[PDB]
């Protein structure tokens, strides 16, 4: 199957910095990639499909990028609102796995 | 001209097709599939004046001038006969003035129907982009 | 609105047979796939398979011979049922609406957990 490493396993900032989580897939998952955010206690919540295209009423300071194998989640100006846990998953054919997550937390 | 799958998918993906208002590019091969078993001469008169041209089948009434079509609307303005062509070029820039946002493609009923909650990406795979 | 809410048992003995539906709504089941999802505790999400809006489904490789998965269109209902339950099967269980290569839309979960 297409395993995804995402790292790093967590991060820690402070707000108004700039991050980026990465996941690198086994084989080539020609772009079919999505990022979700989940908060503590929350179900998880799509961020960016396709590798770089914004879920409806996801904001600007999120973008994806990467194509082949490696894909980046990057969130510039992170607010107190994007703490939390990030996974990236692939849709290439099936199974469909998941990234192991990133912790993002308060600096 | 009958196209292959994988040719069909790269030149819709050469013209933008790729994701264009979010719709995955298995979903365009998979329309022209049912709409037009990939042929760009296919036609199809209806039960009204209306006839389906070319690749994408786009109806003559509301797209594009037959001039034999009573009620033509022309909103691609352009010649149904120039959908009938082996460059899709002109029918996917009609298509993209349909597909004005993300339920668009239930302009064809066939998508709607035989394509739209099934593994449209299985059309694309194997394909050299 | 989209709604997806998932039911389940709770909790459930190795010698049973685990059972959790997901019922949705605001969407037919026949134009879009529902995924499911798995989070131990404390773990990531961990993929067990889908039914596509013909009915077709996939599997996890690993998990595929335990796991079956069905739905009803007009109760707009899906189901996941499992067997040969281990203690690492505890999770919260999510079933999610899938758009075109997107889970766009999730339920909240059901958790369960494996006793002995």
């Amino acid at each position: 199957d297409i395993v995804l490493t995402q790292s790093p396993a967590s991060l820690s900032a402070s707000v108004g910095e700039t991050v980026t989580i990465t996941c690198r897939a086994s084989g080539n998952i020609h772009n079919y990639l999505a990022w979700y955010q989940q908060k503590q206690g929350k179900s998880p919540q799509l961020l960016v499909y396709y590798t770089t295209t914004l879920a409806d009423g996801v904001p600007s300071r999120f973008s994806g990028s990467g194509s082949g194998t490696q894909y980046s989640l990057k969130i510039n100006s992170l607010q107190p609102e994007d703490f939390g846990s990030y996974y990236c998953q692939h849709f290439w054919s099936t199974p469909r796995t998941f990234g192991g997550g990133t912790k993002l937390e308060i600096k | 001209k009958v196209f292959g799958r994988c040719e069909l998918a790269a030149a819709m993906k050469r013209h933008g097709l790729d994701n264009y208002r979010g719709y995955s590019l298995g979903n365009w091969v998979c329309a022209a599939k049912f709409e037009s078993n990939f042929n760009t001469q296919a036609t199809n008169r209806n039960t009204d004046g209306s006839t389906d041209y070319g690749i994408l089948q786009i109806n003559s009434r509301w797209w594009c001038n037959d001039g034999r079509t009573p009620g033509s609307r022309n909103l691609c303005n352009i010649p149904c006969s120039a959908l009938l062509s082996s460059d899709i070029t002109a029918s996917v820039n009609c298509a993209k003035k349909i597909v004005s946002d993300g339920n668009g493609m239930n302009a064809w009923v066939a998508w709607r129907n035989r394509c739209k909650g099934t593994d449209v990406q299985a059309w694309i795979r194997g394909c050299r982009l | 609105q989209v709604q997806l809410q998932e039911s389940g048992p709770g909790l459930v003995a190795p010698s049973q047979s685990l059972s959790i539906t997901c019922t949705v709504s605001g969407f037919s089941l026949t134009g879009a796939g529902v995924n499911w999802v798995r989070q131990p505790p404390g773990k990531g999400l961990e993929w067990l398979g889908m039914i596509w809006g013909d009915g077709n489904t996939d599997y996890n490789s690993a998990l595929k011979s335990r796991l079956s998965i069905s739905k009803d269109n007009s109760k707009s209902q899906v189901f996941l049922k499992m067997n040969s339950l281990h203690t690492d099967d505890t999770a919260r269980y999510y079933c999610a609406r899938e758009r075109d290569y997107r889970l766009d839309y999730w339920g909240q979960g059901t958790t369960l957990t494996v006793s002995s």
